[PDB]
C-alpha cells in the first residue's frame, strides 16, 4: 500500500525575535478548540533558505515521481506537480484542498497532479510553523470568531506596512506558543483589550 | 484606538 507521510513542522526559536508572514491556516490535530491557532512562515532566515531552495531544485529535477496506487489520503502529504519540473510538497488538508506546506498557500486538490513524496524529500520539516496565541483564555462566545480574526491577522502586516515579528514563548506538543507583534502593537494585548479573552 | 483595534473590531 501507499506509505502515509506526515511531515513535521518548523520550530520557532525560544524567546528569539523572528520576522514572520502570517499565511493560510494549516489545521492540526494538536490545537484545542479554545486555542486561537495560526500558521506563520518565518522569513529572511538564511540558514534554512539554501536548504529549502536546494530541495525545490532537486524536486523539480527528480526523475522518479511515482503516483499513488489509490490517492493522497486526507491529512497526509505528497507532492503537487502543476507542470513538468514544477514540484512542491503538499498536505491534503481536506477533500477538495491541498496545502503547500513550504509556502503557506491553499490550492485546489487535483487528483491527476498529486504524486507520492519521495523519502529523500521527507527530511525537511514543513517551512510553515504550527502556532498558537499564547497566554489567553478565550470567551466561549468569541471562539466562533477565530476564522474572522485569522483573516484580520493575515492582513495586519500589510495594514501596518511593516513586517510582523513573533517570539516563541513555549511549545505545546507540535504547536509553537507565540507572541505576535508589530513594534509596541501586541496581538494578545489588543484582543484582551476587547474583552473577548483574558490572560492566563 | 490602534490600527489593529479597528481590524479586530470588524472581525468581531
Amino acid at each position: 500500500p501507499d506509505s502515509m507521510v506526515l511531515l513535521s513542522s518548523s520550530w520557532l526559536p525560544l524567546n528569539k525575535d523572528i520576522e514572520v508572514e502570517v499565511v493560510d491556516y494549516l489545521p492540526s490535530s494538536s490545537v484545542a478548540p479554545d486555542l486561537f491557532a495560526l500558521t506563520l512562515l518565518r522569513i529572511n532566515d538564511s540558514s534554512m533558505k539554501e536548504k529549502y531552495d536546494s530541495m525545490h531544485e532537486k524536486m523539480n529535477a527528480y526523475a522518479q515521481i511515482v503516483p499513488f496506487d489509490s490517492e493522497l489520503e486526507i491529512g497526509y502529504d505528497g507532492v503537487f506537480r502543476d507542470a513538468p519540473r514544477s514540484v512542491r510538497r503538499v498536505r491534503r488538508i481536506s477533500a477538495t484542498k491541498l496545502y503547500l506546506v513550504d509556502f503557506g498557500k491553499i490550492i485546489n486538490y487535483e487528483k491527476a497532479k498529486c504524486f507520492q513524496l519521495p523519502k529523500v524529500f521527507q527530511s525537511m520539516p514543513t517551512r510553515v510553523s504550527l502556532c498558537g496565541l499564547d497566554g489567553l483564555t478565550w470567551s466561549p462566545v468569541a471562539i466562533p470568531s477565530f476564522d474572522n480574526i485569522r483573516e484580520v491577522v493575515k492582513k495586519w502586516g500589510q495594514m501596518e506596512n511593516s513586517t510582523l515579528h513573533a517570539m516563541a514563548c513555549g511549545f505545546q506538543g507540535s504547536i509553537n506558543m507565540i507572541n505576535l507583534f508589530c513594534g509596541k502593537s501586541i496581538l494578545a494585548d489588543r484582543l484582551q483589550r476587547k474583552g473577548v479573552c483574558e490572560y492566563l | 484606538e490602534s490600527l489593529l483595534d479597528a481590524l479586530l473590531g470588524k472581525a468581531l
